C-alpha cells in the first residue's frame, strides 16, 4: 500500500536550517510528492512539488528559503534562515492510481526566539453582562515568549479554582503569544468581594492585576 | 487568480447526510481533477476523494461506501455527499485543485490550490447564536466577549474590517453547557481612546447572527 511516513515533529533554532523528511513506501519509491504548509489557525497552502529526479518547483509566492530534494525513497523539504512564521505543520502528499495520500504531518518548532514578558489586562464584568444577570472576569495575557504561562485567580486574596477556563497560548500576528483566562461568577458573588485578582506566572516571574466592583 | 470556496451546513445530526459544495472562481473546472480533504480538529489531513468532470471519480477506500462526489459544469462547482455521519466526521472540509489531464490523455500531477475550508460539526444539539458583551478599555486593551454559541466558528472583525493590527481573536472555550465562548481583543494607542471608536463585528453563520458592539471607555 502507498504510505508516506513523516515523524511528528522537528526542531531547530531561529536563523538555522532544518531538513524535514518524508519517506515513500518501497513499491512507490520513484513517486513525486508535494509539500504543504499549515500555519497555526490557517488552512493549508501548497509549497512545492519535488520530482523523482531531485528537481523541485515552488508554488507562486513561496519564498526561496524553501527548497526540495530527493534521495532514494526519501523526499526532503529544506527551510533555510528559519523565521518565527515557519512554525507550522508540514504535510507531504503524493498521487497514486485512483488515490491520493498524505503523510501524518510534521510540526516544526523554531527555538530561541526573543524572550518577552506578558502584558496583563483584567476586565471586570461589563454592565451589559451584569444586566443579563451573569458575570465573567476576563484576564487577557498578551505579547509573551516562550508560550507557556500559568494563571491563578484570587477573591480577596483567597484562591479561586472553580469556574476557571484558560486557553492554550496562541501565536499572535506579531509572532508573540497571547492567552486568555475566564473566571465565571454570579453577579452576587462579584459584588460581595472587595476585589478579584489574576496572577500570571511566566518564566518564574509573576504579574498581578486586580479589579474591584 | 483561481480561487476555491467551500460551503455547506455547519451542523448535521448523527446519521444524516453531509452535503458540501466547492465553487471555483477565476477559472474553469474543466481539465482538472478536484480533490476533497478533511481535517478533524487537532489532527492530520485525510484525502476523501476526487472528481474530473469527464474522466473518473474515486474515493478513499475507508470512506468509499459513504462518499459520493459530483460536478456541475454550469455552476463551476464540485460537490461532496457523505452519508450516515457520526462524530468521527466532525472536521474542517477542504477542496483543492489536483492533476491536470491534457486531451491527449497525458497529465501533470499537481495539488496546488486549496480552498479556505468549511467547518462541520456532527451533533444533535441545536444551533445557538452568541451573546456579545464589550470589554471596555501609552497603550490600552479593549475587546469583545462572545458567549454561548454553537457550533463553531464565529468570526470577529473590528471597525468593519478597517482595523487589522493589534487584533487577536482567541480560541474558543467549550463550556460544560456544550456551548462555546471566545474573546477578541485589540491593543490601541491610549491617545486614540477619546476619539477613535472601536466596534467589534461578530458573525455566526450557522445561526445567521450578526452583532456589532462598541467597546467604549
Ligand atoms: C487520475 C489519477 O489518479 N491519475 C494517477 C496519477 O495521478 C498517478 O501519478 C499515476 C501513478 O501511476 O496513476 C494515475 O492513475
Amino acid at each position: 500500500q502507498l504510505v508516506l511516513t513523516q515523524s511528528p515533529s522537528a526542531s531547530a533554532s531561529l536563523g538555522a536550517s532544518v531538513k524535514l523528511t518524508c519517506t515513500l513506501s518501497s513499491g512507490h519509491s520513484n513517486y513525486a510528492i508535494a509539500w504543504h504548509q499549515q500555519q497555526p489557525g490557517k488552512g493549508p497552502r501548497y509549497l512545492m512539488k519535488v520530482n523523482r529526479d531531485g528537481s523541485h518547483i515552488r508554488g507562486d509566492g513561496i519564498p526561496d528559503r524553501f527548497s526540495g530534494s530527493t534521495s532514494g525513497a526519501e523526499r526532503y523539504l529544506t527551510i533555510s534562515s528559519l523565521q518565527s512564521e515557519d512554525e507550522a505543520d508540514y504535510y507531504c502528499q503524493t498521487w497514486g492510481a485512483g488515490i491520493r495520500v498524505f503523510g501524518g504531518g510534521t510540526k516544526l518548532t523554531v527555538l530561541g526566539q526573543p524572550k518577552a514578558a506578558p502584558s496583563v489586562t483584567l476586565f471586570p464584568p461589563s454592565s451589559e453582562e451584569l444586566q443579563a444577570n451573569k458575570a465573567t472576569l476576563v484576564c487577557l495575557i498578551s505579547d509573551f515568549y516562550p508560550g507557556a504561562v500559568t494563571v491563578a485567580w484570587k477573591a480577596d486574596g483567597s484562591p479561586v479554582k472553580a469556574g476557571v477556563e484558560t486557553t492554550t497560548p496562541s501565536k499572535q500576528s506579531n509572532n508573540k503569544y497571547a492567552a486568555s483566562s475566564y473566571l465565571s461568577l454570579t453577579p452576587e458573588q462579584w459584588k460581595s468581594h472587595r476585589s478579584y485578582s489574576c496572577q500570571v506566572t511566566h518564566e518564574g516571574s509573576t504579574v498581578e492585576k486586580t479589579v474591584a466592583p | 487568480q483561481v480561487q476555491l470556496q467551500e460551503s455547506g451546513p455547519g451542523l448535521v445530526k448523527p446519521s444524516e447526510t453531509l452535503s458540501l459544495t466547492c465553487t471555483v472562481s477565476g477559472g474553469s473546472i474543466s481539465g482538472y481533477y478536484w480533490s476533497w480533504i478533511r481535517q478533524p480538529p487537532g489532527k492530520g489531513l485525510e484525502w476523501i476523494g476526487y472528481i474530473h468532470y469527464s474522466r473518473s471519480t474515486n474515493s478513499n477506500p475507508a470512506l468509499k461506501s459513504r462518499v459520493t462526489i459530483s460536478s456541475d459544469t454550469s455552476k463551476n462547482q464540485l460537490s461532496l455527499r457523505l452519508s450516515s455521519v457520526t462524530a468521527a466526521d466532525t472536521a474542517v472540509y477542504y477542496c483543492a485543485r489536483d492533476t491536470y489531464y491534457y486531451d491527449s490523455g497525458d497529465y501533470e500531477d499537481a495539488f496546488d490550490i486549496w480552498g479556505q475550508g468549511t467547518m462541520v460539526t456532527v451533533s444533535s444539539a441545536s444551533t445557538k447564536g452568541p451573546s456579545v458583551f464589550p470589554l471596555a478599555p501609552g497603550t490600552a486593551a479593549l475587546g469583545c466577549l462572545v458567549k454561548d454559541y454553537f457550533p463553531e466558528p464565529v468570526t470577529v472583525s473590528w471597525n468593519s474590517g478597517a482595523l487589522t493590527s493589534g487584533v487577536h481573536t482567541f480560541p474558543a472555550v467549550l463550556q460544560s453547557s456544550g456551548l462555546y465562548s471566545l474573546s477578541s481583543v485589540v491593543t490601541v494607542p491610549s491617545s486614540s481612546l477619546g476619539t477613535q471608536t472601536y466596534i467589534c463585528n461578530v458573525n455566526h453563520k450557522p445561526s445567521n447572527t450578526k452583532v456589532d458592539k462598541k467597546a467604549e471607555p
